[PDB]
DNA sequence: TCATGAATGACTATGCACGT
DNA sequence: TCATGAATGACTATGCACGT
């Protein structure tokens, strides 16, 4: 029996749960703003083919993918997860298409995992777009069996965009989402301005976004908290539900709320208020009647009394209860494998970083087929020159090594290149068939030399980013939905 | 009229309205269906008891056993009427109860129990046309440009898909004709527009002629003699299509 | 709004529920012995690649594949048939290879799907075995997305092998699991004596299958029920734990029950004891101790009072618990969609029917594509026997269609063969390649003339079946478990 | 000195021994309801019982005494060793001698494990003053060799180790099934616990020392109290050198 | 004291037939 | 009354950090 003191086994023990945790489970990578359960879930939808091109499948094929492959887990959670990211009141921007009962904003939960469907979103697929030309470093699984992505392409910024919500070990994050458009103005200015520095990009990056847009709508009240956060990478943002006074013919009024603010249960909104009027704290209010519905969206009534001001009860709502509620935002991403507080530049800048390094390390891959087919192209061509030749070698050799041998010797050729030629199919000896492969030789030159300029020139990688994302958002891209006022 | 919860089952998501006689009660197999039902419902006019598991069945359990059971509690309770010698219909909270079931043979199962269950104890309620049954949609065409239609049966979906092709409407061979194999795998918007909206729902009232001949019936099908279910079965399962011919 | 009679709906709904359960739920197809959950998932794991020659799968993809493409019900009790088909005392012939916890025979519960592997066992690869040859009938599946089978091949008597249980509407089937190698040699009389009526038939096979043989071993007690079963389709069969008296040391003697009769849950058996002593009606026992491990399997010891004789004690338990207790035969299975209580002759003549349909079909189908080969290979020793020809022509065509139209024109060709000329590489244009081709028409030929012979000729049909059989039931058959004894 | 096992007033949970003397009894601590189950089937029920605790324990350093005293998992562990807690602790009423942590080799075995520490240092002290607690170490790989015994491995070195050797001693292994990599205790089988974790004449236990009592309050006052501030600058400051511990 | 969300599944009740 | 076995998922409690 080997002895071990209780302080090293603590230190080492919790040490190894709270980085592991915070590297590796609760907090957002910088790059694509995805958890690892996220990306994992993605990718193995991904791989699995359940994409919008495609019927939604089955949810529990995605969460059977994801736990055998990628994610050492239960499937439980993981559905959690999955389901989340279909929700339009969770994510600004959902990378699950959901297909069922997924839930509610208020305490009625998503249906079980045997009764809904889900695939990705188109937004998603640009999250994983080319992620099969090398363009993000792949790791093995859990058990080695298979590889999985570090980090995904991210063709768009969803960490600002769809925001992350995380509590780890020492720490936690609250990124709250933003209006693509508005990101990608941001993306627009820091990729022509590559060489500003952090001042110069801060002041032009805050004037282009504007603040958060929450799923839920609602309303920004005040500055300061924005710019704190995105200055500091901690700040309050006041947030507030939309209220619209109705009259009635009796003369009575009544408080319409048709929109609250991020992250408020409704059931829970309603039954505060209702407990918050059972005892007094709330006169004034007459009747609470909740006359919601899938056509008509949130509306709660709020009946006032006679001798009731609308704003002086509205303004108790907004002190009493979380129709007016405060974001409390925390700019934290793990950058490198460590974990870091962001001011936007930073959080612009990284993720703009990202997109080069994507957009070259495609380009690189592209550049070496490219060379490959060439390759190969131009062993076919010395082939058809000497065809006659060739085919005669083949046909006198015993065997298809000797075939193989022979052609190399041939026409000064490869063994990669004299196999094509052995693999070459009799169609391929056509009169057009013939011409295809000069043809096909001479366009691969012009991409192959393309592709040089592109590695060779930084404008047109940055050009690349600009246009790709530009295409993205005219396709992808919303209106606002919250609304930002002054005090 | 009659107070509605804002004493009653803690599953019932109760309507607004107070009157009984413009109320819907829909008696919704699974909490899933019963959780998208309670947010595509219209909350003034429907309200929503979700069941769950196989109903208790009230002709083989003895009767102290059947009024443990949460779900007939839960039931009897909603409704507000009585059961049995101590039935009032003065105290029924809803004046149309629907009992909505997936359409595969387990939803046409538990109506079968819950049917028995009001036979039994609440006869006067089928009596006088307050039970009713929800036709849930089997397909959903998805056509490229045009607004999709629901198809209540197989023969419903040819047509609708030949009439769609004719008229020159086309749809992908991917996603195509969603079929429903349950209520539970609809949303809250699909079950409005094909079970709950009022102007478009297909509802069948259930009616009693004979009495006596539903008694035996009843005491046949749910009964605990097995033999004389079996030769029952037997016997005119054979000719179960040829019943409306 | 329509009206509809409360007899209508009652009887039209719930003979719609009982005929679904009775034929596609609850009782075993005779061919296969398999209820549709057992099949679905099955043929999920088998398509899925989920077998011997690869590591176990994570369950919950065998779940989610059966669910998603077959099975349109619930992953938890789908979860539940796959883990029992796991059990070595459940099944007497596993299908699932498990690993992990599947639970015990006792009140210990299987562990979740999240902790669980699994894999189809070799004779799970026997029920399955040449199903993509066209041996069984196909179906679509509940949404007509892709086919599923109406029934496995089963090369071998599974029904029988297994057993069945289940509770249907109306009737419900009790078949109790038998000897591989009894069962073997039934059918080899069956196919041998192809002609014998049912009577001799029963007599034969009531010869060689001696009576069910239990995974849990015990003992089964006379012979009238096993008979009555087998000649009638119903049979109470008296079952039998194995109790060994030991003395002990300082004088006490105690009884060691090391096996129990099938499905007497370990737990329930020692709770019985103990609480049918707690109140006081198996008097002269003294301590009941479960001194049972995964070492040494069942053992539990019941030390006896010294005024108290061990026949009488043992007599008493075989009375008052379920140390003895019976099996309630009843063959009910389904046959040609039809639920039918059979004698055992007509579960073997049944099951040897199934078996030469499948030898039948298989054969037709590899005669179908042996031909299409020889139909292609036909072509390509044309090509060879005129090469030179061949290629001169392809060359001058300004398309493959024009080059195509030509080598009809030249050796009377079909429009696949000359298509299977085009696709053709240059490698087999070596020597050996194409004497490799040659030989490869020879081969078909041989093949095509031995398929032919098998078709027109029963007795070879029936060989087959025996022969193959025989390989299966040499290789994986087993010792008997179950002792059979006299009054 | 000896007590009697629960045989049909102690947690419903536990799966007590049937040996009556503490000396000779051990409890093994299990995580998860899967393990613990393969861990009733594959024990010495003579003297190994099996406390299973289902998710993560309380943290009795956060928490007040009230709420801790009121969970579940802590009453059973409480109940299951006969011990008081705090100023009513008599060890001579301790029904296991070796109480055996047992949890998942991953990260989140470790953490339960510190919140397993955490209650018996601040309400059981002794039993770690004397010796009475150990943690399992589970294994992480089982090497399925085609003809030879298979080999279980507690680190990713001696898997290394241990299949050079076999492939040198001329053994062969497939290279599909392999090699199984153990996830968690849930995933073994009876068999596989018992011969890695629950025999004596082979498992690999660790004994839990307490040098400084004065340093190991601080720590753990430091990791597991509710100042966030001191654990954050503490994981930031020693994390960096976790590996250079027993270098 | 409550919400967040990514981690660590057993229990609970019925239908159905048949034999104790 | 209980067991059999395929059918018809919500509720329950902790860690972790942070803000009202
Ligand atoms: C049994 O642990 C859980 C509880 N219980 C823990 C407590 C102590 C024992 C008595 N019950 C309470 C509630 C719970 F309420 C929820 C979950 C849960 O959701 C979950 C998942 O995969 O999502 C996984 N587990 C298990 C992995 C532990 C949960
Ligand atoms: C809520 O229904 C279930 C119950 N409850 C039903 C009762 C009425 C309400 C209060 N609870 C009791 C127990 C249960 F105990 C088990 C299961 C179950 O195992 C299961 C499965 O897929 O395996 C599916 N379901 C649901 C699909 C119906 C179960
Ligand atoms: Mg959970
Ligand atoms: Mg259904
Ligand atoms: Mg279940
Ligand atoms: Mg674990």
């Amino acid at each position: 029996i080997e002895p071990v003191d209780i302080e090293q086994e603590m230190q080492r023990s919790y040490i190894d749960y709270a980085m592991s945790v915070i590297v590796g489970r609760a907090l957002p990578e910088v790059r694509d703003g995805l958890k690892p359960v996220h990306r994992r879930v993605l990718y193995a939808m991904f791989d699995s083919g359940f994409r919008p091109d495609r019927s939604h499948a089955k949810s529990a094929r995605s969460v059977a993918e994801t736990m055998g492959n990628y994610h050492p887990h239960g499937d439980a959670s993981i559905y959690d997860s999955l389901v989340r990211m279909a929700q339009p009141w969770s994510l600004r921007y959902p990378l699950v298409d959901g297909q069922g009962n997924f839930g509610s904003p208020g305490n009625d939960p998503p249906a079980a995992m045997r009764y809904t469907e889900a695939r990705l979103t188109p937004l998603a697929m640009e999250m994983l777009r080319e992620i099969d030309e090398e363009t993000v470093d792949f790791i093995p699984n859990y058990d080695g069996r298979v590889q999985e992505p570090t980090v995904l392409p991210s063709r768009f910024p969803n960490l600002l965009a769809n925001g992350s919500g995380g509590i780890a070990v020492g720490m936690a994050t609250n990124i709250p989402p933003h209006n693509l458009r508005e990101l990608a103005d941001a993306v627009f200015w820091a990729l022509e301005n590559h060489d500003a520095d952090e001042e110069e990009t801060l002041a032009a990056v805050m004037g282009r976004v504007k603040g958060p847009d929450f799923p839920t709508a609602g309303l920004i009240v005040g500055s300061q908290g924005t710019a704190d956060a995105y200055k500091t990478g901690r700040g309050s943002i006041r947030m507030r539900g939309v209220v619209e006074v109705e009259e009635d013919s009796r003369g009575r009024t009544s408080l319409v709320i048709t929109e609250l603010p991020y992250q408020v249960n409704h059931d829970n909104f309603i039954t505060s208020i209702a407990e918050q009027v059972r005892d007094g704290k709330l006169a004034g209010i007459s009747n609470i009647e909740d006359q919601s519905s899938d056509r008509v969206g949130l509306r709660i009534v709020i009946e006032i009394k006679r001798d009731a001001v609308a704003k002086v009860v509205i303004n108790n709502l907004y002190k009493h209860t979380q129709l007016q509620t405060s974001f409390g935002a925390n700019m934290l991403a793990i950058v490198d494998g460590v974990p870091r507080t962001l001011r936007l530049d930073q959080l612009i800048r990284y993720y703009v970083d990202h997109q080069l390094d994507v957009i070259v390390r495609r380009t690189t891959y592209r550049l070496r087929k490219a060379n490959e087919r060439a390759h190969i192209l131009r062993g076919l061509v010395k082939a058809l020159d000497a065809l006659d030749e060739v085919i005669a070698l083949i046909r006198a050799s015993e065997t298809v090594d000797i075939a193989r041998a022979g052609l190399i010797e041939l026409l000064d050729i490869d063994e990669i290149q004299a196999q094509a030629i052995l693999d070459m199919q009799l169609r391929r000896l056509a009169a057009l068939e013939r011409q295809r492969i000069i043809d096909d030789l001479a366009k691969i030159e012009a991409e192959i030399a393309d592709l040089e300029d592109i590695l060779a020139k930084p404008e047109r990688q940055r050009g690349i980013v600009r246009d790709e994302l530009a295409e993205i958002v005219d396709r992808h891209g919303d209106d606002r939905r919250t609304r930002i006022i002054a005090i | 009229a009659l107070v509605r919860r804002k004493g009653l089952p803690g599953k019932l998501a109760d309507c607004r309205s107070t009157d009984p006689r413009k109320s819907e009660l829909y008696v919704v197999e699974g909490d899933s269906a019963g959780g998208s039902a309670k947010s595509g419902r219209d909350s003034m006019f429907q309200a929503i008891l979700p069941l769950r598991g196989k109903i208790i069945n009230v002709e083989k359990a003895r009767i102290d056993r059947v009024l443990k059971n949460t779900e007939v509690q839960a039931i009897i309770t909603a409704l507000g009427t009585g059961i049995h010698d101590e039935f009032d219909i003065g105290k029924l909270r809803y004046h149309k109860i629907v009992l909505m079931a997936d359409a595969d043979v387990d939803g046409q199962h538990i109506s079968t129990l819950l049917l028995t269950l009001l036979f039994r104890f609440m006869r006067p309620l089928i009596e006088n046309g307050h039970v009713f049954l929800a036709q849930p949609p089997l397909y959903k065409l998805k056509w490229q440009r045009s607004d999709p239609e629901f198809a209540y049966s197989d023969r419903e979906r040819d047509g609708l898909l030949e009439a769609g092709l004719k008229a020159g409407k086309k749809i992908n061979k991917e996603d195509g004709i969603q079929r429903y194999k349950g209520l539970g795998e609809m949303d809250a918007k699909e079950l409005w527009e094909t079970t709950m909206d009022p102007s478009v729902r297909v509802l069948r009232q259930v009616t009693l002629d004979d009495a006596a001949a539903a008694d035996e019936l009843f005491s046949i099908l749910m009964g605990e003699d097995v033999d004389a279910r079996r030769s029952f079965i037997t016997r005119n399962a054979k000719d179960v299509r040829f019943l409306d011919v």
